């Protein structure tokens, strides 16, 4: 069901269109041409045959009409090739200007709704899904134009000569529509009967292979043949109902095809003999208004005939225009931007007041935030699993958009403008990425141009250096799943590293030295403890041990800071953070 | 071309229903040939006749002839297709019963080196694209070679000079003119699928890492590098349609030819005779009406390509060696099961660091061990060792006091029941879904199991024949849990071996599926690896693994009397 649907998807299948109207208006232009040369060419071997054959006029005094035909059959071919560069040029035109759109609406949203979805999902939508709309363009749109410029054209074209051979091919014009609707009434109900089965079936061999782990540690992996062969049988007896259908309806244009130029052939072979006398105007009928009606016989049903295998084109484009509809239309209220520039590269101060944490989809993520964090003093946030806490990293990094005041060096951070904020910013989160594509471009990520002793410094730092040996490449070795895997607490420093390489504002670690094994949380905790003292820092920890240094601890309750003081004060007062500190730790 | 060898002994099963599909294929593209050839004769024949002549002339033989030809075109294609289709879906099973025979052997470490999210989707993606082959390839070519020979031959009667130049140019662009696109085809089609997957991975890789990207000032600058292999990517596309173009315009300049030649050489004269006449224009029609059959094999230089592509891809994968192999030794399965590990040591085939390190630990019958350590600290590696997925470099595993070496997969598969930390959900029913791990269990047995793990809304409204899978019931990360843990349950081996069994649940659920694991196998020799800490004093051993080495052991009293990483891991220090 869900038509209205289908028909806004090819609403906004055509809206895309107009980025490369001009090249639709070309191909649907040449498609006029390329079936005005169908009828020269089709005219000047009519004339032609008819001299040879009925005025045995030599073939040399016939060079005239064999030049234009040479010509005809070299521009036809022209046209030919000209229409399919056209027609890609198009369709390339609006994957180029879709995908920089959906990028831009990725990036324009950032880190807070793409987490959203995995990241193979995304590429699907921007590889697959926004190529699967390229047929439509190239080949589905310019052929629609073909298949009905072109056989109006001999229609038009052999209406002088003989109204009855123009007769026979526009009366099959209504009757190819009518009995096709009346196969697909047949074959909807075979559909239907199968529809259920055939897309549960189609999914039989990728769950098999996927999963085929789960058929090893119980060896059912010989047993499972036996289903991957009686699903391959299901499968086909089932698909071929819908086939034995499908190729009658496909049929269809294949039988008036052949009874056109059975009843052209006929028609004209038996007016020629004298036994019929009413197709012609009383004039006469020649030998070249046979031939011209034979030779564009089979022209006539060929637009028709490419339209049915370009056709599947059509549904492929809808699917990828019914996600990319959806994906340009969500309201995706994303964080403000604004022009100011901070003052100074000295430590920040944030101060909060009613500050309201909002989802890209408008959810709050935490209530109102009271705090104030002094410059060059360190925080840490403390709170169970779901209060809150990175919801409030990500807003002062501009990821997530804010409803009350949050303030940097009393600058709102709605009117900082992004580019020049995230210079005064670093930061080590938990699950950190490393997009780069070697070791040495990871930890140089925030300036590629710092020399060795730089780098050097910053490894050093980071006790990266230790590590490095065990790596085949050294510094420069590739990073990742599929190149030299990093073990959890090797990436991790490679993150500090890369955080501590510049001097930063703020420094906003978000649970780091977490699932790191006992030497490289001694290690990560080592230069980040270091380094929470250079500048303004808020932490993120469910380690509430050797927090008596930290300057100020907030503890957060359902997106709200309930407690605020230093580790001496909480602990001994009774209140949430006490309950924390004396809580049981689920897992490790 | 010779990667395909592997794959066309497939296609030697139901030949004579590929040979059927191709000889129709013959006779549908005749009867297009014919019709249109003998029209145009007829046409000619009755003209040159006029109407004095009407009688003299035998007009109901060739009207016979047309309703005839046009007849078994329409039929004839409607059968090609159908005898195509049908032999294609008998091969498709063919190939991937073999590919799925051939990715048994090597499941868990032949495919590990890859992303098995879009590896498997790129193995249904290569079986379907072998499986192509006739009908994108083989029925085209083969099909248009025979129909030039009959047409050849067929002409060859009225005239031997017109038919070899009618055939012979038919038959050069059906043998050099696909070679010749191939060829031409061939280094941008290898560059399209690079700069596809390449940008694929640095499109993943820029929308991953976008939060690190955006703060460091890097995002913009990453996205020209992608935006690049986009426009590479893209010229690679176009490169691609300018053959596809310059094919198209190929064939439609030598179908010109021919038919530019059969109406000047055919006009000098067709066979003995000076003015042939009507016979000028049975030629002229053939060659008009005969490059329908080489219309097919305009494209098939691109399918070829993509086959070709697919066979080594595929070839690629199932060829290699297994990791494992198993004697058949025949044994029987022990009744209880006491592992023990010495010096076992892993690293994984590419990385140059080791997995495990060292580890050596001994579990006795009936003893309930608890691997606990931090992620990626190697224990799903351990337990990958004890299923034999993999080989132990430097180490040796002992069953019972006999290596796990020595047991043969039939064995060795009766000795462990393991819940993998990913439970996989099969499309099948539930019943099938159950009875995978005891294929001989009653319906009333599993029955029992579900209800005895806590799984009694799933026989609610459709029994054990509610259909979950992709498209049927979806079950919940607890709800999934106790399948895996009801798997076992009927599996019925001595050992098993549970990676994070309760694994993102609530602490509601978590401590009855412990419950569960203490009640139900308690008679078993039970190892379970997990990052929590919830019920650990019920199991003995407690073992803390940290970096692919073991730190510290003992149960739960003597690992909280002395300070330690376990005494850390509870206080939280
Ligand atoms: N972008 C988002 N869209 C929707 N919900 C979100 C988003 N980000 C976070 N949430 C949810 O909002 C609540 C608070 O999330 P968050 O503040 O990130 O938790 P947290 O304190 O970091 N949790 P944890 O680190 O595991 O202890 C949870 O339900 C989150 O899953
Ligand atoms: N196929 C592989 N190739 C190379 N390294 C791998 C592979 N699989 C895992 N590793 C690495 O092996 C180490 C141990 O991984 P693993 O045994 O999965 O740990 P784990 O304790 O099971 N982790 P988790 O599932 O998060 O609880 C880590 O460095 C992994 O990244
Ligand atoms: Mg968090
Ligand atoms: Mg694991």
């Amino acid at each position: 069901m869900n038509k209205s649907r289908q028909k806004e998807l090819t609403r906004w299948l055509k809206q895309q269109s107009v980025i490369s109207q001009r090249w639709l208006n070309i191909s649907r232009l040449l498609g006029f041409v390329s079936g005005i040369l169908i009828i020269a060419q089709a005219w000047f071997m009519a004339r032609i045959l008819q001299h040879m054959i009925m005025e045995n006029i030599p073939r040399e005094a016939l060079l005239l009409p064999f030049t234009l035909l040479v010509l005809t059959f070299v521009l036809r071919a022209w046209v030919v090739w000209l229409r399919e560069r056209v027609g890609y040029h198009a369709g390339q035109h609006i994957r180029f200007a879709i995908r920089r759109q959906v990028l831009d609406r990725l990036q324009q949203a950032g880190p807070a709704w793409i987490q959203g979805k995995p990241a193979g999902s995304w590429a699907t939508l921007v590889l697959e899904q926004i190529d699967d709309m390229h047929d439509y363009y190239a080949r589905y749109l310019p052929q629609m134009a073909l298949a009905v410029s072109v056989p109006l054209l001999i229609v038009v074209a052999i209406f002088p000569s003989n109204w009855a051979a123009a007769l026979i091919l526009l009366g099959t014009a209504p009757l190819i529509p009518l009995f096709m609707a009346l196969v697909g009434m047949g074959a909807a109900d075979a559909n239907r009967r199968n529809f259920l089965a055939l897309a549960r079936l189609s999914g039989h061999f990728l769950d098999r292979l996927r999963g085929m782990e789960t058929l090893r540690i119980f060896g059912r992996g010989e047993a499972e043949i036996e289903s991957i062969r009686s699903a391959s049988e299901d499968f086909r007896q089932r698909t071929m109902e819908v086939l034995r259908l499908a190729f009658l309806s496909s049929g269809i244009l294949e039988f008036f095809t052949s009874l056109s130029i059975a009843l052209v052939a006929v028609y004209f072979g038996f007016s020629y003999l004298g036994e019929l006398d009413f197709g012609h105007y009383d004039t006469g009928v020649t030998l070249a208004a046979g031939f011209l009606a034979l030779i564009l016989a089979p022209e006539f049903f060929q637009p028709l005939r490419d339209l049915g295998t370009f056709y599947h084109a059509k549904a492929q484009a809808v699917g990828a225009a019914d996600s990319l509809k959806t994906f340009m239309e969500t309201p995706l209220a994303h964080p403000q931007r604004g022009e100011a520039e901070l003052a100074s590269t000295d430590p920040v101060t944030i101060e909060a007041e009613e500050l309201f944490i909002t989802s890209p989809e408008g959810k709050t993520l935490a209530g109102p935030l009271n705090f104030t964090l002094p410059a060059g003093q360190r925080a840490v946030l403390v709170g169970r699993s779901g209060s809150g806490k990175s919801s409030l990293l990500n807003a002062l990094s501009g990821f997530l958009s804010y409803q009350g005041s949050l303030r940097i060096n009393g600058i709102e951070l709605r009117d900082l403008s992004p580019e020049s904020w995230r210079k005064h910013l670093s930061w080590v989160g938990q699950n950190p990425q490393l997009p780069a594509a070697t070791l040495r471009d990871n930890v140089l990520l925030a300036r590629p141009d710092a020399s060795e002793q730089e780098l050097q410094a910053a490894l050093d730092n980071a006790w990266v250096s230790e590590f490095l040996p065990l790596l085949p490449q050294g510094v420069d070795t590739p990073v990742g799943d599929q190149a030299a895997r990093l073990s959890v607490g090797q990436a991790q420093r490679v993150a500090v590293a890369r955080a501590l390489l510049n001097p930063c504002s703020l420094l906003l670690l978000d649970e780091p030295a977490a699932s790191l094994d006992a030497h490289s949380e001694q290690r990560v905790m080592e230069a980040l403890n270091a380094a929470s003292l250079r500048q303004t820092t808020l932490m993120v920890t469910h380690q509430l041990e050797d927090l008596a240094d930290w300057d100020v601890i907030w503890v957060m309750q359902d997106g709200r800071i309930i407690e605020q003081g230093r580790y001496a004060e909480l602990s001994v007062a009774g209140g949430p953070f006490a309950t924390l500190l004396a809580h049981r730790q689920e897992e490790i | 071309m010779r990667a395909l060898l592997p794959y066309l002994a497939l296609y030697k099963r139901h030949k004579w229903m590929l040979s059927l599909g191709i000889v129709l294929a013959i006779v549908t593209l005749l009867a297009s040939i014919g019709l249109l050839t003998l029209s145009g004769w007829f046409l000619s024949a009755s003209a040159v006749a006029g109407v004095a002549g009407l009688y003299s002339f035998n007009y109901m033989l060739p009207a016979a002839g047309v309703r005839g030809a046009a007849i078994t075109r329409t039929a004839g294609r409607y059968f090609e297709r159908l005898v195509s289709h049908d032999a294609t879906f008998r091969v498709l099973q063919h190939l991937r019963i073999y590919t799925f025979s051939k990715l048994l052997p090597l499941s868990p470490a032949g495919l590990a080196r890859y992303r098995q999210g879009e590896l498997l989707n790129r193995v249904v993606a290569d079986v379907d694209t072998l499986d192509h082959l006739y009908l994108r390839v083989i029925s085209p070519l083969v099909g248009a070679f025979v129909v030039i020979m009959v047409v050849t031959i067929g002409l060859s009667f009225l005239d031997f000079t017109l038919a070899f130049t009618l055939g012979g140019i038919m038959l050069l662009t059906l043998f050099l003119m696909p070679p010749l696109f191939y060829r031409a085809g061939k280094s941008t089609g290898q560059n399209l699928t690079h700069l596809r997957g390449q940008y694929r991975q640095q499109l993943t890789a820029w929308l991953q890492g976008q939060a690190e990207l955006t703060i460091f000032g890097a995002s913009d600058r990453y996205r020209t590098q992608l935006e690049n292999t986009e426009i590479q990517w893209l010229e690679a596309q176009r490169r691609q349609s300018e053959l596809t173009a310059l094919s198209q315009a190929i064939m439609l300049l030598i179908g010109a030819l021919a038919v530019i030649l059969m109406l000047w050489m055919a006009s000098g004269g067709v066979g003995g005779n000076a003015q042939p006449g009507a016979l000028i224009a049975l030629f002229v029609f053939c060659a008009l009406a005969a490059f329908e059959a080489l219309a097919p094999v305009t494209g098939a230089f691109q399918h070829l390509g993509q086959v070709i592509a697919s066979a080594v891809r595929i070839s690629d994968l199932t060829d290699q060696k297994p990791e494992v192999t198993f004697p058949d030794t025949q044994t029987r399965v022990a009744d209880r099961v006491s592992l023990t590990l010495r010096d076992v040591q892993f690293t994984y085939p590419e990385q140059s660091q080791q997995a495990l390190k060292g580890i050596s630990l001994q579990v006795n019958a009936g003893e309930h061990i608890a691997i606990l350590g931090r992620t990626g600290c190697g224990k799903s590696t351990l337990l990958q060792q004890l299923t034999r997925a993999w080989d132990p470099q430097q180490g040796e595993i002992l069953l019972n006091d006999s290596p796990i070496a020595s047991l043969n997969e039939a064995a060795l598969r009766q000795t462990i029941s393991v819940v993998p930390q990913r439970v996989h959900l099969f499309s099948a029913t539930l019943r099938d879904n159950l009875l995978l791990a005891s294929p001989g269990s009653s319906d009333e047995a599993l029955s029992e199991i579900l209800r005895r793990v806590g799984l009694e809304k799933l026989l609610e409204d459709a029994g054990l024949n509610s259909w979950l899978g992709e498209g049927g019931r979806q079950l919940s990360g607890g709800e999934l849990r106790r399948l895996a843990i009801a798997r076992a349950l009927l599996h019925d081996a001595p050992l098993v071996l549970l990676d994070e069994p309760t694994e993102g649940l609530d602490a509601t659920t978590e401590s009855q599926i412990l419950e569960l694991l203490a009640e139900m196998m308690r008679e078993k020799t039970v190892l379970m690896v997990t990052h929590r800490l919830r019920g650990l004093s019920r199991f003995q051993q407690i073992i803390v693994m940290d970096n692919g080495q073991i730190i510290e052991q003992g149960t739960h009293a003597e690992l909280l009397a002395r300070q330690g990483r376990y005494y850390q891991f509870k206080q939280g220090l």
